[PDB]
């Protein structure tokens, strides 16, 4: 329910009331006088289970719409000319676990004449190594032409180990990066990497560190200016944890074109009213019932290969 | 006419209603009377009259020394052609005779109900003055002992007058419900401006909506304030999905009837047949709570009325009652 609610009257606001319901669960008459819980504060609902279970629910609430239109056709997905030849990870993925530290100083509180004492907390977090992807594929068109690099990791068995059908497959798929490149008109191989992907962001500079560097430029005559837009997914956080033992997930590479995406204009994160650049709706094309997969694998410009990930214990 | 008259007339239909009236005059009328005669006294030519000897023929009309509620669709169609004839008479000779010649022959409830509402709305009773209905029918208003006490001195000749009744529940607030005066105005609230008028008996209550959103939140209210001062807290709001927490025993008896049936505590809402399903309600009260919800109200062709303005809450009292 934000405020560009049609009638917040009548469809009130499910998702942020559901924030608070599923907190004073713990207290509901507050007969305890009990604060707030944590899924009521975004630096902390992560932590409670039952918000990947109320997520779910708002999930399959779009979804239910998402569903309701109609499959896409071969002409609906091609983008003539372009075509992925091959689809290759260069480097390897494998993922472990570091540690990091931040600092427990501002939680401490030290009045006057009394001196600071360096306190730190020190946690442990998940990581992979930089890969990098060599995408083969001519544009057997006679052009230059631009395109849009779409790029999902879906799922391939059950945990019975069933196999599902990207259909059962689709909605389970996590965009790994998305971005827009020409591609010349012919044999070109195509090289990006973990980093460079465009659903990510770097771990952050340090307090201290960006007190000592704003400092240091007063004294002295600051372009980090890397920070200043936000919106992404930890770079730790790009692939998921799997085995040990290992698993192979499915690689999509679908790519549209670039001219009709980007038919119009950060822009990633708009946070100042800045036009998203793309136009195709979102989680595109895997965003649509996909009812004969028989389709997604006739269009010349939709590839898949499978991938495999493991860890390091 | 007079009034000490219409008065006068109306003390002896309601005495001692329970049999057959003492009042010679009201008899032969009672006897000698058709209804069917002089269709002139009648407003109407007397479809209303034509209409109720129709059934009073048919004998299809509710039984004397019976009970009745105001609730029983049917009882409340009987009771209330009464009202139609009473009420397109152009004077009191067509009153009395009728409620005379019917009083006789129709049932008590509907009967005095009946007169009631007429004497109440019609344009032929201003200058009467309704007995207190606590005293013409005292069973509705008294104690069950009481009311055995009182078959007993009769039994016996032997006058008297007895003490009513009412620490261990909330018949603390007691004082309040069981009251002889808002039973009165609470029946009569509903006398004066009736869930069943239709604007075809002669005017139109102004705002009998609001009127009705109001009445209630007093009660309402006024019921809240007692508890207050009885240590008491504010009353809980009922739900059909939910147990009726707090019952009770009335200790009432119907005069022609028997002992009113008792409610225990912590039951379960069941559908009951003939009403209507609980789901029913739980239904119709979302039907409601979006008109509420959405601004408007949709009639039966499809058409929103908008209640987001002054005539707002009384459209909702309309359909809400
Ligand atoms: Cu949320
Ligand atoms: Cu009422």
């Amino acid at each position: 329910s934000s405020k560009y609610s049609s009638n917040v009257q009548y469809y009130g606001s499910l998702h942020n009331t559901a924030h608070v319901m599923l907190g004073r669960q713990g207290d509901p008459h507050g007969k305890f006088n009990l604060p707030p819980g944590v899924m009521e504060h975004f630096e902390t609902a992560t932590r409670d289970p039952s918000f990947f279970r109320l997520h779910k629910y708002m999930d399959n609430i779009f979804k239910k719409h998402t569903d309701s239109f109609p499959p896409y056709t071969h002409d609906n997905l091609e983008f003539s000319g372009m075509v992925v030849n091959g689809v290759a990870i260069d480097g390897e993925l494998i993922t472990f676990f570091d540690e990091f530290q931040y600092s427990l100083i501002n939680a401490v509180d030290s009045g006057e004449n009394i001196e600071d004492v360096e306190i730190n907390a020190r946690v442990h977090r998940l990581n992979h190594n930089e890969f990098t992807y060599k995408i083969t594929m001519s544009n057997n068109n006679d052009g230059e032409r631009l395109a849009t690099f779409r790029i999902f990791l879906c799922p391939i068995e059950d945990n019975n180990g069933i196999t599902l059908t990207l259909d059962e497959a689709r909605w389970f798929c996590i965009e790994l990066d998305k971005f827009f490149q020409k591609v010349p008109s012919g044999p070109e191989t195509i090289e990006r990497s973990s980093k460079d992907s465009s659903v990510t962001v770097p771990d952050m500079p340090s307090f201290q560190s960006l007190k000592e560097q704003a400092d240091n430029a007063v004294n002295g005559g600051l372009d980090l200016s890397a920070y200043e837009r936000s919106c992404g997914i930890p770079d730790r956080m790009l692939l998921p944890k799997s085995k040990p033992e290992g698993m192979e997930f499915n690689l999509y590479v679908a790519v549209t074109d670039g001219d009709k995406d980007t038919e119009g204009h950060h822009a990633q994160c708009g946070v100042h009213g800045e036009a998203y650049p793309d136009n195709r709706p979102l989680g595109y094309p895997l965003e649509r019932r996909i009812p004969d997969e028989r389709v997604i694998d006739g269009v010349s410009n939709i590839k898949h290969v499978v991938v495999k990930i493991v860890h390091h214990l | 006419t007079g009034n000490a008259q219409k008065q006068q007339d109306i003390n002896h239909l309601l005495d001692k209603i329970y049999e057959p009236t003492k009042y010679p005059d009201l008899k032969d009328i009672a006897e000698n009377f058709n209804p069917l005669g002089d269709t002139s006294i009648y407003n109407d030519h007397g479809a209303a009259v034509e209409t109720l000897m129709k059934e009073l023929n048919d004998h299809r009309l509710l039984e004397q020394r019976h009970w009745y509620s105001l609730f029983n669709t049917r009882q409340r169609k009987e009771a209330l052609m009464l009202f139609a004839v009473l009420n397109q008479c152009k004077e009191w000779y067509c009153f009395r005779s009728n409620a005379a010649y019917f009083r006789e022959r129709m049932n008590e409830g509907e009967f005095v109900y009946a007169l009631y509402v007429s004497v109440i709305h019609s344009k032929l009773g201003d200058g009467i003055v309704l007995p207190p209905l606590y005293q013409i029918t005292p069973h509705m208003f008294t104690n069950s002992e009481v009311i055995d006490k009182a078959y007993s001195a009769k039994m016996t000749q032997k006058p008297g007058t007895f003490n009513v009744s009412f620490k261990n529940r909330e018949q603390r607030v007691a004082y309040f419900g069981e009251d002889i005066g808002m039973n009165i105005h609470h029946v009569t609230w509903h006398m004066d401006f009736p869930f069943w008028w239709e604007d075809s008996y002669g005017y139109h209550l102004d705002r009998k909506g609001e009127l009705f959103f109001w009445v209630h939140h007093q009660l309402t209210a006024r019921f809240d304030f007692e508890r207050l001062s009885n240590w008491l807290d504010p009353v809980d709001e009922l739900h059909w999905d939910r147990i009726i927490r707090e019952g009770f025993a009335p200790l009432t008896s119907y005069k022609y009837g028997g002992e009113f049936p008792v409610r225990p505590d912590n039951i379960h809402f069941e559908d009951v047949d003939g009403v209507a399903h609980v789901h029913d309600l739980e239904i119709t009260e979302s039907r409601i709570h979006e008109a509420i919800d959405h601004g408007y109200i949709t009639d039966s062709d499809g058409h929103t009325i908008d209640i987001r303005q002054p005539k707002g809450i009384e459209l909702l009292g309309d359909i809400i009652e």
